[PDB]
């Protein structure tokens, strides 16, 4: 059978791991990089291309 | 993400062995337990077994309608969990779950079903139930393996319509009805695709 | 000495409106660390069980927030705020004291309320292309009823029936049911009905040849 | 002296509680309800306030 | 049988660049439970003490994510990823195991990095307004030193003195100490200096009236 | 927010008594164990006693060196949380805090300050540290309670100011000293409210 501390490590995993699921979802909704993935342009003197 | 995917149940007979597998993804899987739980068809939820992490030894609990005939082992290089069942028996018939945790079951695979029975494929046959006097139906009886489809008029009725679970006879056939309801130009059309059987039939008095 | 949870066998549940499911432990579930030791669970039709509340009221990372838990000792209640039609299914109240859990238990089947409703009752006898082969199959339907619970007896018996059920309508919210009596040719020429009862009847209704 | 329970106790605690926290940060940044303070208008026919 | 933590006495730390604070228990803190029983706490000058992380690795909310900890059983440390100026003070493990604790200990000192500096020292005798009154006071000052640790002796002795130490200069992050050598004047004209010790010193330093 | 405000102390003599209170808000005050913490003047912190939350029965436990002598009580009604300090000594001498916790002090007080003697108030005598041959300063002795401020110059020179911290003295009274470095005009001005002193001496050989 399961001891205590057995148990009571399943439960404060999940409490931790929620815990660090709740962290990244701020994290992202503050902070998340933002990849700049392509450029274009129209510049003067032809310059039609970055 | 996490996820937990299952293989390697299906049709087995009497006495023989299965390994089922769950391979798990996105978590550290050497950091749990994993469980197996398993569901006989249309009954409640058994706890078949688990096997602790090796943080907490490593060893292996079972319920004691399987012990000795089942085993559980863990490969955390691959992220497996293994359900080995030997000596097989017609009750086993279930889905089989396994589950992360040992005693919190917060993520469960998505269930592998064994089928542990001695029978041979077979067609079923096709039965007629007329009315009399504003609901008729087929019966398709005595076939092997699931499943069976039920379509009527070629899949143009489909209001009233009500195909029921198939149920296990004694003599390890299968057989489901199909009903529907009309008052006052009526098939069922079946399908077996393990036998490669297709009936259509006409339902009057 | 074992630790056994309890909870309502059946539970009808309105979209838009709160349900409450309730469990009671033979035991204070109750730990000297401040927690009740009882884990709520769902398992959706045709799906996978999945994990609700932990330790009474906590509530893990993804399961909507709709769903609470509360209660201490050998009372505990599953709260839905506000139901949706997706609910549907068997909730468990888990323990956790005393392992392992040798099983789930009956749980608690939710499904979509609706006003009660009778069974059409019908009986159909056996086809003689099948006489011809050896065996006799007489079928009794009981159609759109509710809630679940319609019982099914004969009298040409026991031992030689089967019994098969619909999951809850999508459309009317109503089940059916059949039965199925079988014997062979010969001890049906012996013989020249199925009395169903339910809620929704004022009294038993029986259907003969 | 405490008990492994007593402190279990706290550190459980401590946890839910900063999961707490940061599930109200994740709805206040994400659906934080945003009070109408009051209101001005310029409007046809000398409609000049609400 | 009584568990202690042990974490360095010192540690200059350089805004922008990472430091670490190691801490040894006399004894493992891992529970079977899985978690280390090990917490960092934080007093900073003129404040009161703050929680930082809780059993090894836990870092409580509010508490700025530059903070973690590691370690299992008797060999922990706090990482600080970029130091602020503002993180100066004292670090506290604790171990949690063995309740209560008594004391929280000495603690690591946490103070700015700089190149080492010797004390300037200076010695003033006692004034003659105060030797009228009855009593003498001659006074040692170590000016802007660093690391602190600087020690002194007298040579007129044990018992009859007392000495001070600034906080960490805002400008140039040195330290300062003064002592101060009592007597009568009675015991003072029955005679007719201070050494000083010091790393940033080559050699001890006296100084005389 | 969570806030632990405290108040009580200051100044008492040895065998008298005092009553610090600690007043929580914005947390359920009645839920935790509350600690007593104390520091005195440049030392370490000792935890001084602790108070249970009802929900484990609302026992004490209190340091040797007080035991018999301070009490912990608490009102889950009003929020807060007492030391109640007989007997007072001298080396109880101490800032006090309290925290929420009895083991892991996650919220701490902002302290109060409790002084235990049996001195009089008296105004300070100033003394000059006179140089020779960079550095000079004044010597500010015997005064009591705590604070004495020192300027240089009416507050017109700070550059290479060090104000020492205070001493207390085997009279009970306590003693601090002033410098400034400078080669090759120079007065410190000390104040003493408690005894209403005010001082400037000028420094040379």
């Amino acid at each position: 059978m399961v001891t205590d501390s057995e148990k009571v490590a399943e439960y404060l995993r999940r409490a931790t791991l929620d815990l660090r699921a709740a962290r990244q979802r701020i994290r992202e909704l503050e902070s998340d990089p933002i990849a700049i993935v392509s450029m274009a342009c129209r510049l003067p003197g032809g310059v039609n291309t970055p | 993400e996490v996820q937990l995917v299952q293989s390697g149940g299906g049709l087995v007979q009497p006495g023989r062995s299965l390994r089922l597998s769950c391979t798990a993804s996105g978590f550290t899987f050497g950091d749990y337990a994993m469980s197996w739980v398993r569901q006989a068809p249309g009954k409640g939820l058994e706890w078949v077994g688990f096997i602790r992490s090796k943080a907490y030894g490593g060893t292996t609990e079972y319920a004691a309608s399987v012990k000795g005939r089942f085993t559980i082992s863990r490969d955390d290089s691959k992220s497996i969990a293994y359900l080995q069942m030997n000596s097989l028996k017609t009750e086993d018939t279930a889905v089989y779950y396994c589950t992360r945790g040992g005693t919190l079951f917060d993520y469960w695979g998505q269930g592998t079903l064994v089928t542990v029975s001695s029978a041979s494929t077979k067609g079923p046959s096709v039965f007629p139930l007329a009315p009399s006097s504003a609901a008729l139906g087929c019966l398709v009886k005595d076939y092997f393996p699931e499943p069976v489809t039920v379509s009527w008029n070629s899949g143009a009725l489909t209001s009233g319509v009500h195909t029921f679970p198939a149920v296990l006879q004694s003599s390890g056939l299968y057989s489901l009805s199909s009903v529907v309801t009309v008052p006052s130009t009526y098939i069922c059309n079946v399908n077996h695709k393990p036998s490669n059987t297709k009936v259509d039939k006409k339902v009057e008095p | 000495d074992v630790v056994m949870t309890q909870s309502p066998l059946s539970l009808p549940v309105t979209p838009g409106e709160p349900a409450s499911i309730s469990c009671r432990s033979s035991q204070s579930l109750l730990h000297s660390n401040g927690y009740n030791y009882l884990d709520w669970y769902l398992q959706k039709p045709g799906q996978s069980p999945q994990l609700l509340i932990y330790l009474g009221s906590n509530r893990a990372s993804g399961v909507p927030d709709r769903f609470s838990g509360s209660g201490s000792g050998t009372d505990f209640t599953l709260k839905i705020s506000r139901v949706e039609a997706e609910d549907v299914g068997v909730y468990y109240c888990m323990q956790s004291l005393q392992t392992p859990r040798l099983t789930f238990g009956p749980g608690t089947k939710v499904d979509i309320k609706r006003t009660v409703a009778a069974p059409s009752v019908f009986i159909f006898p056996p086809s003689d292309e099948q006489l011809k082969s050896g065996t006799a199959s007489v079928v009794c339907l009981l159609n759109n009823f509710y809630p679940r619970g319609a019982k099914v007896q004969w009298k040409v018996q026991s031992g030689n029936s089967q019994e098969s059920v619909t999951e809850q309508d999508s459309k009317d919210s109503t089940y059916s049911l059949s039965s199925t009596l079988t014997l062979s040719k010969a001890d049906y020429e012996k013989h020249k009905a199925c009395e169903v009862t339910h809620q929704g009847l004022s009294s038993p209704v029986t259907k003969s040849f």
